[PDB]
């Protein structure tokens, strides 16, 4: 690996993880203390938990790296690690829409939400976007299969290339993008007309997990599709595999970015641990 | 079939 | 000849203050020079109750020592059962306002009041297998404050209307009424022999009354702002109390004055509770800090600490046979210690 | 017009200077002795075994 | 007053069915159990079945499983039991009992009035040593009533209940666990014992006491009750 | 091991579950309070909208509201005055025909417990303030006041000696005037800002 590329994803991997698991663990520790009184912490729970089982497969990503695009493990270990990889993005992806989703709803209808507001439907909306998660997953469920040349752990696809990244660009990308934006918009419009509801931290919270979001989730995104429709002949397909760690490193950015978001916005922290 | 994908992908 | 009998009863202050002084010989510390300190304690939750919903202000044990009960603003009285954390009953209340609850002993009645200038009595041994109000007591005009038990006839109780009053459960009638204090009064406490109690009121004064007599005896001022709570010594000729301006004294019935004080430069919030061990070497007292705490009554001294409520506590009891202290705060948890 | 209320507030002071007093050596004796006599008896102070401790 | 009257019972060929009722009324039916008692025409009382409160938890017997329902209707505070297929030894009476349980409660309470059945043509065992015996009136006599297991349960209190049958009516409560007297019973009964051997105490008789006494077990499902001893003056 | 414990376990998660169905059930009432001064009119606009604590209630735009009236006993305002913390609002009351109300709304507004809660204040008997106005001066009230003996700036500035008697920034004070029944307007419009406001709070947003 005498790439430059690939010694600042795995530097960026090691710091991703040993930054994300402790906080994912607090996180995790004290909304499922939380979570028998509460029902603002059953989506905290979901994002914590998702998070954190999310980071703890990179050491696998990381070693798979350095034995030199190698696949050392048994054959059956090859269809169920990527497939679990792909259900916990999707699942958090799904999980903040719905968080911005439920914000929106809270803010403009409290009287209805207070009428119907109880742990069954965060429940139930935690399990379709699992599902739906899982669902979008199945491909890779399926089509996954293992080769031996040195082994080599990749896809059987045989049109279905292309289809399965349309699907995946849309559903995982499109949605979410329009729900985050109008929500939050909404949500600042109506906050901020008036005095009584009027804060200055909203705005700042509001942007920074917009931004954030976008700027960590736009590439790999869009790099997904632009290997889907390019034949083998450019040397910018040479270029475009020669960053193919360093879009995952920056992809992964959002999963230690959330639990920093969720303790820096919160009114106690070291109470909520001490008491638990 | 014979093709490359990098896990995450 | 208001003035004349003005300077009478100064003349008459002069003369008591003057035999209580002339009585007073010596102090409590040089006796208790020798005393061997007891040493710092520690305790550990054993058992937690989650069933409240509300803020929690009074509660009371039983004289079997198993079974409990608890007051709340959500307007729901509950037994609990202390050994298995179960649940026994659940009474709901006419009014959500309650301020006080006493279990009676022999365990047949329970007794509970507030901001409804009433007192209820529930019979919890029907025949028809439910519990409901044997009758409601309706004979003052202030808020209650604290109830006792007798006798399973006789209930003593003592509202804000400056007053204290002994009444008779089977025809709800006031039997006799103690009158002399200038203030509201919020304490009670019955004597081990069934014959004499002291309350204390926010006149930073308290009285010795005389249940058979009807007419107070004594009284104690030494005291500087509201007084809270009120507790007999084991023995039955002393007597502990705690004011708001977070001190404790111990006072007495035989020399007619103060013993000792329990102060710190640290302590600021007022006292809530003050309750006796089963020997009476230990003073548990409560707090608004969040915490209670263990004075030693002999050396005066600070002894431990019994932490781990997040708001401050209303309530303090320890159990008959002296095994567990039972407190309970506005964050709806009861724990019980060891 | 107060003279019956001040009448009682002299009776009632009157008649607790009547009452007797006792030394504070004797009540604090009494008061030591009594708190002494039942050291053993009180499972706080003295740390209860687990064997026989019911909310153990 | 409290009220438990049966009804639905007769006389039934084999191989018919039948459907039993215990109307409640007089006290809260929401709380509390309920049971069905079976008496033999000439022999000792024996059980049945059993709900729970709010229909939550149901048992029955080994003889009886898969053959009989019971069924609890609270708006109208009813027992229902279906007779299905009956046998040629199935003919006896019928009750039905209250069985509230908590901490410090009395269960078997009340007893019905009973219902009589006419059809056409590891378990815990107590025993009872004698049958009949001549009691003079003012004197003092004990009862025996031997079970074959330690009924001594690990929260220290042990399970047993004397029960006492007057000749012509349903039975009454007595004493539960074995040292508790029930509400309405005179202070001249007493119970003793301990592990197996149990006995009941009475002195300073009267001409009421005649009848004849079982003793039953609550430590765990079935019940087992015992054969009956009967008093008789002189 | 439990032999007949397990009938007990039953009953008391029976108990359990009824309690909570109870809890929940009760959370969609808000209470308010009533203070003022001796005869302030609380009494007639708690009537206007259709012996220790006396409560009404009354449900308008599928909510249901509870009233509190406590002025009824004389004791120590401070012994009791902690029962009622956790109250969505306080709904005061000032007769304009009369200092003690101003030395109350003064007490009651800077106390520890209420640094928080919003307050709506009721200005009263509008009609014949106004009268007395421009029958006779208020002078006698408040001899340091200057300006016309007309309407609208006598109670501008009976409005601005109300308002001024706060210390803390974070309260907001509603005034409205009465004496044709639409106080259910104003009480409602001040509660669903006062429920917003908290939902934004409660979910670390705000």
């Amino acid at each position: 690996k005498r790439q430059p590329g690939d010694v600042a994803a795995l530097i960026i991997y090691s710091v991703v993880f040993l930054v994300g698991v402790p906080g994912n663990a607090l996180v995790v520790w004290v909304t499922a203390f939380e979570a028998r009184r509460a029902v603002n912490a059953i989506w905290f729970l979901n994002l914590a938990v998702a998070d954190l089982l999310s980071c703890l497969a990179l050491p696998v990503l990381f070693t798979t790296v350095l034995n030199h695009n190698y696949w050392y493990f048994d054959a059956t270990a090859c269809i169920v690690l990527p497939s679990l990889i792909l259900l916990n993005m999707y699942a958090s992806i799904l999980l903040l829409a719905t968080i911005s989703a439920d914000r929106f709803l809270l803010v403009f209808k409290p009287i209805w939400c207070q009428k119907v507001r109880g742990t069954g439907l965060a429940w139930m909306a935690c399990g379709v976007a699992w599902v739906l998660a899982l669902l979008l997953t199945i491909p890779s469920f399926v089509y996954r299969e293992a080769y031996k040349d040195h082994t080599v752990c990749g896809i059987n696809y045989g049109p279905k290339e292309k289809a399965v990244a349309i699907l995946r660009l849309m559903v995982g990308f499109v949605l979410p993008l329009l729900t985050l934006n109008i929500c939050y918009t909404f949500l600042l419009l109506r906050t901020w007309s008036r005095k009584a509801t009027r804060s200055t931290k909203t705005l700042k919270v509001v942007m920074a997990v917009v931004i954030c979001f976008f700027i960590f989730w736009l590439p790999y995104q869009v790099t997904g599709v632009m290997i889907a429709w390019l034949p083998p002949s450019s040397p910018t397909l040479k270029r475009v595999e020669k960053l193919n760690s360093l879009c995952v490193s920056l992809a992964y950015i959002n999963c230690c970015v959330n639990p920093i978001i969720y303790v820096m916005a919160g009114q106690g922290f070291h109470g909520r641990l001490l008491r638990s | 079939s014979f093709k490359d994908m990098p896990l995450x992908r | 000849e208001l003035d004349q009998l003005r300077q009478e009863a100064e003349q008459l202050k002069n003369q008591i203050r003057d035999a209580r002084k002339a009585c007073a010989d010596a102090t409590l510390s040089q006796i208790t020079n020798n005393i061997d300190p007891v040493g710092r304690i520690q305790m550990r939750t054993r058992r937690t109750l989650r069933g409240h919903l509300a803020k929690i202000y009074a509660m009371h044990w039983g004289t079997d020592s198993r079974l409990l009960v608890s007051a709340s603003q959500d307007g729901k009285l509950i037994i609990w059962d202390s050994y298995t954390t179960n649940k026994v009953h659940a009474i709901p209340l006419r009014s959500s306002w309650v301020m006080t609850c006493a279990y009676a002993p022999s365990g047949n009645y329970v007794a509970c009041g507030g901001l409804d200038n009433i007192c209820s009595i529930y019979n919890l041994k029907t025949r028809e297998g439910n519990v409901r109000v044997s009758r409601e007591l309706a004979g003052h005009t202030g808020y209650l404050s604290c109830c006792r038990f007798l006798d399973d006839n006789q209930i003593v109780t003592s509202s804000g209307d400056t007053t204290c009053a002994l009444w008779d459960i089977e025809t709800g009638q006031q039997t006799t009424t103690f009158t002399g204090h200038t203030g509201d009064v919020m304490s009670l406490s019955l004597a081990p022999d069934t014959r004499l109690f002291v309350s204390g009121a926010c006149d930073a004064s308290a009285k010795l009354w005389d249940v058979r007599e009807g007419m107070c005896r004594q009284t104690f001022t030494g005291h500087e702002s509201d007084i809270n709570a009120i507790c007999f010594f084991p023995n039955g000729n002393a007597f502990a109390t705690g004011s708001d301006d977070a001190t404790c004294r111990l006072f007495d019935l035989r020399a007619d004055q103060e013993l000792m004080t329990y102060s710190h430069d640290n302590i600021i919030c007022g006292i809530t509770s003050v309750s006796f061990s089963k020997s009476g070497r230990l003073l548990l007292a409560g707090y608004d800090d969040f915490n209670c705490n263990v004075w030693d009554a002999l050396k005066a001294d600070r002894a431990g600490v019994l932490a781990g409520h997040d708001n401050r506590v209303s309530c303090l009891g320890v159990t008959d046979d002296g095994m567990a202290v039972a407190t309970g705060s506005w964050d709806s948890f009861l724990k019980i210690w060891n | 017009a107060s003279i019956a209320q001040a009448r009682k507030l002299v009776e009632q002071l009157k008649m607790e200077a009547n009452i007797d007093r006792i030394k504070v050596s004797k009540a604090a004796a009494d008061l030591m002795a009594y708190c002494e006599a039942h050291a053993k008896e009180d499972p706080l102070l003295t740390p209860v075994p687990a064997s026989e401790n019911p909310f153990r | 007053d409290v009220q438990l009257v049966e009804s639905g019972g007769g006389l039934v060929q084999p191989g018919g069915s039948r459907k039993l009722s215990c109307s409640a009324s007089g006290f809260a039916f929401s709380s509390f159990g309920m049971h069905w008692v079976r008496q033999a025409p000439e022999k000792g009382l024996e059980w049945v079945a059993y709900i729970s409160s709010g229909s939550g938890t149901i048992y029955y017997a080994d003889t009886v499983k898969g053959r009989f329902t019971i069924s609890r209707d609270d708006p109208k505070n009813t027992l229902f039991l279906q007779m299905t297929s009956l046998r040629s030894e199935d003919t006896a009476m019928y009750y039905c009992v209250r069985s509230i349980y908590y901490y410090g409660s009395s269960p078997f309470d009340f007893w019905g009035q009973g219902t009589t059945l006419t059809v056409s043509s590891s378990d815990i065992v107590m025993t009872q040593a004698t049958s009949s015996v001549p009691v003079t009136p003012g004197e003092s006599v004990s009862i025996s009533c031997r079970s074959s297991k330690s009924l001594l349960h690990s929260n220290g209190n042990t399970y047993l209940y004397w029960f006492l049958q007057r000749p012509g009516q349903s039975p009454q409560l007595l004493i539960y666990r074995m040292s508790n007297l029930a509400s309405g019973v005179p202070d001249r009964f007493s119970g003793s014992g301990s592990g197996t051997a149990f006995t009941l105490t009475i002195s300073r008789l009267e001409a009421e006491d005649v009848g004849v006494y079982y003793c039953m077990q609550h430590l765990e499902y079935p019940l087992t009750f015992g054969a009956g001893t009967k008093l008789e003056l002189k | 091991l439990s032999a007949e414990e397990r009938a007990a376990l039953e009953r008391s998660k029976a108990i359990e579950k009824n309690l909570k169905e109870d809890g929940i059930s009760a959370a969609k009432d808000v209470k308010l309070l009533l203070l003022g001064a001796d005869n302030s009119g609380k009494s007639t606009i708690v009537k206007q909208m259709k012996t220790g604590i006396v409560e009404t209630h009354f449900t308008f735009k599928n909510l249901h509201f509870r009233l509190f009236d406590v002025g009824g006993q004389r004791s120590e305002r401070k012994k009791w005055i902690h029962c009622f913390e956790d109250v969505t609002a306080i709904i005061f009351c000032v007769d304009l025909s009369d200092h003690e109300s101003l030395m109350l709304f003064d007490s009651i507004c800077n106390n520890k417990f209420f640094i928080d809660t919003s307050i709506i204040l009721f200005l009263n008997k509008k009609d014949l303030f106004g009268e007395k106005i421009k029958k006779s001066p208020l002078t006698i009230c408040f001899p340091e006041y200057t300006g016309p003996n007309t309407y609208e700036d006598a109670a501008a500035y009976i409005q601005a000696q109300f308002e001024s008697k706060n210390r803390s920034p974070n309260k907001e004070i509603y005034c409205h005037m009465t004496c044709d029944t639409n106080n259910a307007q104003v009480i409602f419009d001040a509660v669903t800002d006062i429920i917003i406001a908290n939902n934004l709070r409660g979910c670390g947003l705000y």
